[PDB]
C-alpha cells in the first residue's frame, strides 16, 4: 500500500459549494451498541452487536454562512441534505475521494465566543439519519435507520433480520 | 342594520355528512342551467370546496350538484367543475362537453380541464363527466385529454343489457380510462323514487376517499360508496361462477357494484391492452409518484448546472423515493444518472436524464381457498379412548 | 465564497454603547433538545426535535460597567435589553453585519479574581428569553419562548403546531 | 415599457434601445389567442428582447376585482431580484413573481404535452407563468 492521508476538505449542503469557509469537518463516529455478554460456560464476554447507536456529525465555520444557519430546528427533521466531500491523495498521484451524504436534523448552532480579534467557528452539528460514505465513487456505507437499511460494502446486512420481523 | 344578542332561528337543515378532507383534485363536467342562482359563467371553471360552493356557483338541482353530492358525502375534496349549456341535439350535447378552443382566446367544455392547473393549483387526476360518457365521442377525448394530464379518467357505460356494455367497452385500449357499468340509484331526500345516477362521479369520490388515509398505491377494489341504494341493474357475484354478471364485466375490464343495496366498488383493473398495465394501481402509482418526485424538485427544473448538480438531485430523488418505500407505497428501487446519455453536448443544450426504477404493491386479486371436507378428525375424536 | 471571519465587536445595553470594554461576548448556544429515539423496526436513532433548551448568553467586561452592573436580579425578569453587533469582514472588502438582540435576565455576575496587576473580566451571563438574529440586515432567527415565535429565515416554524394547541 | 409594447413600433424602437445600451427589454405580446401572440413574436429575432404573454391580474387594495396588469413590470422586477443573491449567470426562469394573481389567458404546462400553452411559447421563444 502507499501512504494516503487527507489533504483538502469540501462540504456541499443543498448544493451549495462551501469553497470558502469549513475550517473543519466531522464523519459521524459510527459505533456498534455493544452489549458485554458473559454467561454460561465462558468468560471474557462476547460483545454481541445490538445496533448501532445515534450519529452525531459535527463541523464548523467561522462566517455567517446563512446558507448554513437556516437548516436550524425546522420542523421537518431530515430534511438538512449535505455531502462531507474530501480528497486522499496518497504518494504516488491519483487521489481517492471520499464522499459522504447526510440527511439528518441541524441540532446544534454554537456561535464560539467572539474574543474580537480572533475566528467566529460557528460549530454545527447534524444528528444525521441517513448516511452514504463512499470510497474512489465504490460503495462501503448505508445507514438508514427507518425502514432498516444497513449495506457494508453494497450487500445489506439487515436483511436476515427484516424478513422475520415482516417489515 | 344588525343584530345584537344571540339569534336561534328555526331553519331547513339535516344530514351532517362529515367526510375526512381529500387531496387528490377531481375534474367535472355535466350541464346545467345558468339561471340567477347559478352564479357562474358556463363555459369558465370554479373552485369548489364543499357542498356550499356546489349549492351556490351552480343550481340545487343542476346536473353538477347532483353529481358534487355524490363525491362530497364521500370525500371533501376539490372539484374543477366546468359545467355546459343545456343543448337540444345530442350530437351536440355531447359536442358541447368537448368544446375545444372555439371561443374567440379562451377555451369551453372538458377543454377547460386543463385551467386547473394556473388558477386553483388544483390539478384534476380525476376526471368524470356524469351520464355523458356512454357516447364515443366524449369518452375517445377524454382519453385524449387523461393522456395530457396524466390522469385516470372516469366512464360509464349505458343503461342498456349487460353484453350492450362488454361491446361499449372493446372500443377502447386506452390504459388510463376507467370504466363503471351499473348506474347508482338514488334516494334524494324524500322525493319517494330512485333517480338513476350516472355512478361515474360514486367511483370519483371513492379515490379521493382511498387516496388519503390508504394510499394512492392501495386498490380502490373492496371499498365502500356511501349514499347510495339498490342500483339500476343488479350486478352479482357468485362464487365461481363462470357466467355471473360480475365476473363477466371484469373479463371486459369494467368496474361494477356488488354487494347488497350497491356498497362497494369491484373494479382493479383498467380499460387497457397491454397486460403490464392492466391494474389501475400501476397506472395511478406511475403518475401520482412523478408529480409527487416533481412537487420537492421544482428546483432543479431550472438552475445553473455546477459539477455537483447531476449528483446533488440523484440524491434528492433517492432520498424522497426512500420516504415512499418507508410508507409502503413501493418495494425496493433503483434511481441514478446516465452515464451513457449525458454527454456535453446534451448539457449546452440543457438537457440531463436520470434513470428510476420502482415497482407497485400488486393489490390482493383473487384469494383462492382450496378447501377439503375430509373425516381426518373422525377416528380420534369421538371415540370412548 | 470568499473567506470571512469575526474582526471587531460591539455591544448595546439600552441603547449605550461599550466602545470601551467588552473583550468578549458569546451568543447564545442555540441547540434543539434531541430526544434520541429507537423503536420497533429500526435502529441507530433518529433524534426528533423536542424544542429548544435554555439559551444563556455569556459576555465579559472589565471595568466596573455600573451601566451593565444595574441589571442584575431585578424583579422584572426579561427586562434587560442588549444586541451584541459584530461584522464580519472577507475577503474582498465588504463587511456583513451579525447583530444579535438579546432580551432575559442578567442571572450572574461573577467578578473575577484579583491578583493586583492583571485584568478584572466581569464575566456577565443573561439566560435570554428573546432572541433575534442578523446577517447583513436580512433576519434569520426569531427565538421567542413564550406565546412560541421560533423563525428560522422569516417563516415560522411553530405555525403548524401553534393553532392545535389553541394559543 | 409596460402595456406598450405589444405595438410593433415600440418594441422596434425598444430592441435599438437595448442594443445602444447593452440591456435586456423586456416585451409582451397580446393578450389575444395562443396562435396570435405565436405571429407577433415572428416580427423579431434581435437577441436582447424577452416577451411575457400572459397578463397578470393584481388585486390592488380592496377593489374587489382583479385588474389585468400587463405583465412586464413583474418579469421585469423578477431580473432584478435574481440579479442580487443568485448572481447575474442565474436563469431567472423558475422564480417567484410576487403581487398576483391568475393570470389573464391561463397558461398551464403539462408534461409529455406537445400542444400545451406553455411549450407552445417556448418553442416560439416567448417567457410565461
Amino acid at each position: 500500500m502507499i501512504p494516503q492521508t487527507l489533504t483538502n476538505t469540501n462540504l456541499f449542503i443543498d448544493g451549495v459549494s462551501f469553497a470558502g469557509d469549513v475550517p473543519s469537518l466531522t464523519l459521524p463516529k459510527l459505533a456498534v451498541k455493544t452489549e458485554q455478554y458473559r454467561a454460561g460456560g465462558m468468560d471474557a464476554p462476547v460483545s454481541i452487536d445490538m445496533g448501532l447507536e445515534a450519529m452525531e456529525a459535527k463541523f464548523s465555520t467561522n462566517g455567517a454562512r446563512r446558507e448554513a444557519l437556516n437548516f436550524f430546528g425546522l420542523a421537518d427533521q431530515s430534511a438538512f441534505n449535505g455531502v462531507f466531500r474530501g480528497s486522499f491523495k496518497g504518494q504516488k498521484g491519483a487521489s481517492v475521494p471520499v464522499v459522504a451524504t447526510l440527511r439528518g436534523l441541524l441540532k446544534e448552532v454554537d456561535p464560539g465566543d467572539w474574543k474580537a480579534g480572533e475566528k467566529a467557528e460557528f460549530k454545527y452539528a447534524v444528528a444525521v439519519s441517513y448516511y452514504k460514505l463512499e470510497v474512489d465513487g465504490r460503495e462501503v456505507y448505508e445507514i438508514d435507520p427507518v425502514n432498516g437499511v444497513r449495506a457494508i460494502n453494497g450487500v445489506d446486512q439487515l436483511a436476515g433480520m427484516r424478513n422475520d420481523l415482516g417489515l | 342594520s344588525f343584530f345584537h344578542g344571540v339569534t336561534v332561528t328555526n331553519v331547513d337543515i339535516g344530514a351532517r355528512t362529515i367526510a375526512l378532507p381529500a387531496s387528490s383534485v377531481i375534474g367535472l363536467c355535466d350541464v346545467f342551467t345558468p339561471g340567477a342562482q347559478a352564479s357562474a359563467k358556463p363555459n369558465v371553471p370554479v373552485l369548489l370546496t364543499s357542498k356550499k360552493d356546489a349549492a351556490a356557483a351552480f343550481g340545487i338541482g343542476s346536473s353538477i350538484y347532483l353529481a358534487c353530492e355524490a363525491i362530497y358525502n364521500r370525500a371533501q375534496a376539490v372539484i374543477v367543475a366546468v359545467g355546459v349549456e343545456t343543448a337540444e341535439t345530442p350530437e351536440a350535447q355531447a359536442s358541447a362537453v368537448i368544446g375545444g378552443i372555439s371561443a374567440a382566446g379562451e377555451r369551453t367544455g372538458l377543454q377547460a380541464l386543463l385551467d386547473g392547473k394556473s388558477r386553483f393549483n388544483a390539478q384534476p387526476r380525476l376526471l368524470v363527466a356524469p351520464g355523458h360518457s356512454a357516447q364515443q365521442a366524449v369518452a375517445t377525448a377524454m382519453d385524449g385529454l387523461a393522456e395530457k394530464l396524466r390522469a385516470i379518467a372516469i366512464l360509464d357505460g349505458p343503461n342498456s343489457t349487460d353484453e350492450a356494455a362488454v361491446a361499449y367497452a372493446k372500443n377502447f385500449g386506452s390504459k388510463r380510462l376507467f370504466m363503471v357499468d351499473p348506474g347508482v340509484q338514488v334516494w334524494d331526500s324524500a322525493t319517494n323514487a330512485a333517480r338513476n345516477a350516472p355512478a361515474s362521479a360514486y367511483a370519483a369520490g371513492l379515490f379521493a376517499w382511498t387516496d388519503a388515509e390508504y394510499g394512492f398505491w392501495s386498490s380502490p377494489s373492496n371499498k365502500e360508496i356511501k349514499g347510495v341504494t339498490g342500483t339500476s341493474r343488479p350486478v352479482e357475484f357468485l362464487d365461481g361462477d363462470e357466467t355471473c354478471r360480475a365476473n363477466l364485466l371484469n373479463n371486459a375490464n369494467i368496474a361494477t357494484i356488488i354487494r347488497d343495496d350497491g356498497y362497494r366498488l369491484w373494479g382493479n383493473r383498467t380499460l387497457s391492452s397491454d397486460s403490464k398495465w392492466a391494474f389501475v394501481t400501476r397506472v395511478r402509482t406511475m403518475d401520482l409518484v412523478m408529480d409527487a418526485i416533481l412537487a420537492g424538485h421544482k428546483w432543479a427544473v431550472d438552475r445553473g448546472i455546477t459539477k455537483t448538480y447531476v449528483k446533488d438531485v440523484t440524491e434528492g430523488l433517492r432520498a424522497f423515493m426512500r420516504d415512499l418505500k418507508n410508507q409502503g407505497a413501493v418495494i425496493n428501487f433503483e434511481v441514478y444518472a446516465d452515464p451513457d446519455l449525458n454527454s456535453a453536448s446534451q448539457l449546452a443544450q440543457g438537457k440531463v436524464y436520470w434513470n428510476i426504477r420502482f415497482t407497485d404493491v400488486p393489490p390482493a386479486e383473487n384469494p383462492n381457498f382450496r378447501v377439503e371436507v375430509t373425516d381426518q378428525w373422525l377416528t380420534e375424536v369421538l371415540d370412548v379412548a
